[PDB]
């Protein structure tokens, strides 16, 4: 049989609950990703400005 | 620069001339920095890790929602991904005998969505966990599914 | 077909699987090993004429290396030095104990497990010939005969093993397919054997 | 936004007008030109032959 | 132990009757 | 029909599929390969008269290249130099051991796996002719016979294979269609053959 | 884009199925306008791909309200272009069948 | 009926479909091609008298172009120059090897795949006539015979193919309809053949 | 160079796909765009009014 | 190869027995 876990339910990083029971769309570790209504996408990077002290 | 150089069609300042932009002091960097939609840092790459522990594999409620089963072993055949990115990623599979144990990781392989979106591996264990590591400009994950079968009973 | 095409077809018809390639080879060898163990022996496992030389005073002749069964329309033939020969006759061992000590050229035989026995015990070196069925790994040919003539049976068998491990249900479908292929192969062997042959009573 | 999935026989069907978006990367600029070139050649080959 | 095999028939090709 | 029309029809009747074109060719070749391995041999696989020349002292004549079976209403004919001939008779090998050393023109034969044996061992070069069934790839004809005469059988079979990999349940339906087509093809063969023929007892 | 084609819940509401290919036979329109319009059909293999457009035809509601086309793909999208004084769209339905499994 | 009415009726009875018109023609040609491949041959596929001239020393006469089977109540007739003739007799090839070299006018024949063989090998140019069944595309008539006499079978077959692609279930209904139409056509052929004929034993 | 030789009378025939290249300089981006414009206009003109 | 066909019967129409 098959089990389908769908993201974009807006649960997000839940490192305090028991991992065994956190709902689809929830993760226990990881970084540099943020939850949106589209799914689990990746965050952008950094450019440089002209300011320099 | 050649087409391989960094940038966006709009010079950045022009973007959102209506609002400010965060500036960051980074210690080993000579100049202040700002966020960009592009994911290249100055030029160097950023890695992302997506990890879930003890995925819910078991029976399904009549309402259509799955729930965890802690009393039987399970056997995993394939993992299918629904993503929006086009660039390739790595997938790791973890297995533990029971709750008291620790996770042990196996390298499932590399997934290139345009060529295929399925991955095949044969494992039996009490509980399963998955980790996704990507170094690419774009990575959007919509869902995934697992095909499995029940394989007896759990002892230790 | 050959090994590469066999592996490609097995991977394709199993669900376009791509990760596994070594397990397919393992269960493709095991499939041939399993098929050789069953009762039905195809025509392409028949060997060529093989001769055995033996010392005087030993009635026991060991069985050939890959012996599965002997060939019925064939015989064990004693070739005398001059080139002439006689066909030895098979009987059960109980039936061949009268002969102990009667003396002469060998005339009868029995198969008891791993050995052929010539009960009219020769007093001089002899030479016999035999046609029999063999396991493929021991035939002298260039490519496994099975690949050329039994390719679709093999595909099904391999797919069955692999799926059976996954615990899929589809396995019983592929076992039925393999059974049908073997059923057709038996009829093909019978048709090939009996072509252009006329039978007269007496 | 980056590019229409494409190959040598893509044709004008695979063109998203909105795809070269404003904040989209320069590194994808070369590709967009080439998609357009392939499309034009195939259309000409189809209707002038 | 001592079993040996026969060497193969050397001539090997059939020909054809043309259309 | 031809290859292009076959591919177009297979793509159309599989659900108006458009992406796959090479897999269709692959499984169209494999379909013919699978059909040639089964017990039923159509009439269009019958070859033409083929002759074999052999050296003195070799009773073994190798089997023709694509041999599947021996034509029943056919025979192995010895052609003597003068143009006259006799038809050789098939018996089992056990039955043909009396003849070793009796001398003369060849008169009987046995088929043992890969070799035709002429037991009245010739002492001079000879020549024989035979009609037999062959695999198509070895026929000397312009286009695959299968394409012209059994096209529908081919289409269904190909569709089954392709679908079985995608796991649709439509497959069984197409296998039943192919079985019906082969059943109808068998009847024609008989009719074609038995046409304008009168049988008298004795 | 990516119309919901798949199974139906016992409550009578459809939900999307991302794991099997689908084959589309016809599209039926319930409109209130009388003047003619164009209909485009798009198909993509899977989520990572882009949409590719096919011209289905022109629909004149008074003469007929159905349109026939045979396509198989992972996901489907539809576009309607009209240049007319009045155009009111009430609903539409799709007839389809499942066609195996989705690969890429 | 004609082609236009056939296409109109097929479109109407398939659900008042209007978009597709070329696929209907394609699967209407393929329907006739499929029907010609089956075992049952209607009466309207019978050809007219055809004559073949052949050179001396060739016993092989090629098969006519669209040959499906021969016509039983007919024969291969040798027409001599004077206008007189004899009817040649069919036997199997094995049975006709006695004749090699006996000399005279042709008297017997065998059909081996693509060729008719006259075993009493003529030593002078000859001429034979035959009545046989043919594929329609090769008949000399004005309109496809099928359109006139078998129109309702054809409609059903086409509808089946088209629906089968869509994967509709209705297809099995139309296949049953086509089977019933062919069943009735067979009885009509039998009734037409046997009308006004009296049979006496001996 | 990786820029096709072109003149105001260029047909759709002139373009070679693969030409704007990852290594190519960005300064030629406008030129490549302009070639495409001359090529497109001529065919709409030759085939349409 | 050499097969030829016969030309059709030229006279073609039956008539009728009137009411």
């Amino acid at each position: 049989m098959e089990v389908t876990h769908k993201q974009f339910d807006l649960s997000g990083f839940l490192p305090d609950q028991a991992p065994d029971t956190l709902k689809s769309g929830a993760i226990s570790r990881g970084f540099n990703v943020k939850p949106t209504i589209l799914g689990w996408e990746k965050s952008g990077g950094f450019r440089e400005t002209n300011t320099a002290p | 620069g050649g087409w391989e150089s960094t940038g966006l069609w709009q010079a950045d300042e022009d973007v959102a001339k209506y609002a400010p932009v965060l500036h960051y002091s980074f210690r080993d960097v000579p100049k202040l920095l700002a966020p960009t939609p592009q994911a290249l840092f100055i030029d160097e790459e950023i890695e992302a890790v997506w990890e879930r522990e003890d995925i819910v594999i078991g029976s399904i409620s009549r309402d259509g929602v799955p729930y965890q089963d802690y009393e039987r072993n399970k056997s995993v055949s394939s993992i299918s991904f629904d993503v929006d990115t086009t660039e390739p990623f790595d997938v790791y599979i973890g297995y533990k005998g029971s709750l008291e144990d620790s996770v042990e990781w196996e390298f499932a392989g590399t997934v290139n969505p345009m060529e295929d979106k399925r991955l095949f591996c044969l494992l039996t264990a009490g509980l399963f966990s998955m980790r996704i590591i990507s170094k690419a400009q774009t990575f959007i994950l919509r869902s995934y599914k697992i095909t499995y079968e029940f394989a007896g009973e759990m002892w230790s | 077909m050959d090994k590469a095409t066999l592996v490609k077809t097995i991977a394709y018809r199993m669900g376009n699987v791509k990760g596994q390639d070594t397990a397919i080879d393992f269960e493709l060898a095991l499939s041939i090993e399993r098929l050789e163990g069953q009762e039905f022996v195809p025509w392409f496992l028949l060997s060529e004429n093989n001769f055995f030389e033996g010392t005087a005073q030993e009635n026991r002749i060991p069985v050939p290396r890959g012996f599965i069964r002997e060939y019925e329309e064939g015989s064990l033939y004693l070739r005398r030095v001059a080139g002439t020969g006689k066909c030895l006759i098979k009987k059960s061992q109980d039936q061949l104990l009268k002969y102990e000590g009667m003396t002469g050229e060998p005339s009868h035989y029995s198969l008891t497990n791993q050995y052929f026995r010539i009960y009219p015990v020769p007093q001089e070196d002899f030479k016999v010939e035999l046609l029999f069925y063999r396991k493929s790994s021991t035939l002298n040919v260039e490519d496994n005969p099975w690949y050329e003539y039994a390719a679709e049976l093999l595909v099904a068998e391999t797919i069955w093993a692999m799926l059976s491990a996954r615990r899929d249900k589809m396995a019983d479908y592929w076992k039925s397919v393999a059974a049908d292929q073997m059923r057709r192969l038996t009829i093909l062997d019978a048709e090939r054997r009996l072509a252009n042959q006329e039978i007269f009573m007496g | 936004m980056a590019l229409e999935t494409w190959d040598a026989n893509s044709t004008p069907a695979t063109l998203n007008t909105a795809w070269p978006e404003a904040t989209d990367p320069l590194n994808k600029g070369d590709d967009h030109i080439r998609l357009l070139k392939t499309v034009v050649v195939n259309f000409w080959n189809k209707v002038f032959d | 132990y001592d079993w040996g095999r026969p060497v193969k028939p050397v001539g090997s090709d059939w020909s054809t009757d043309t259309p």
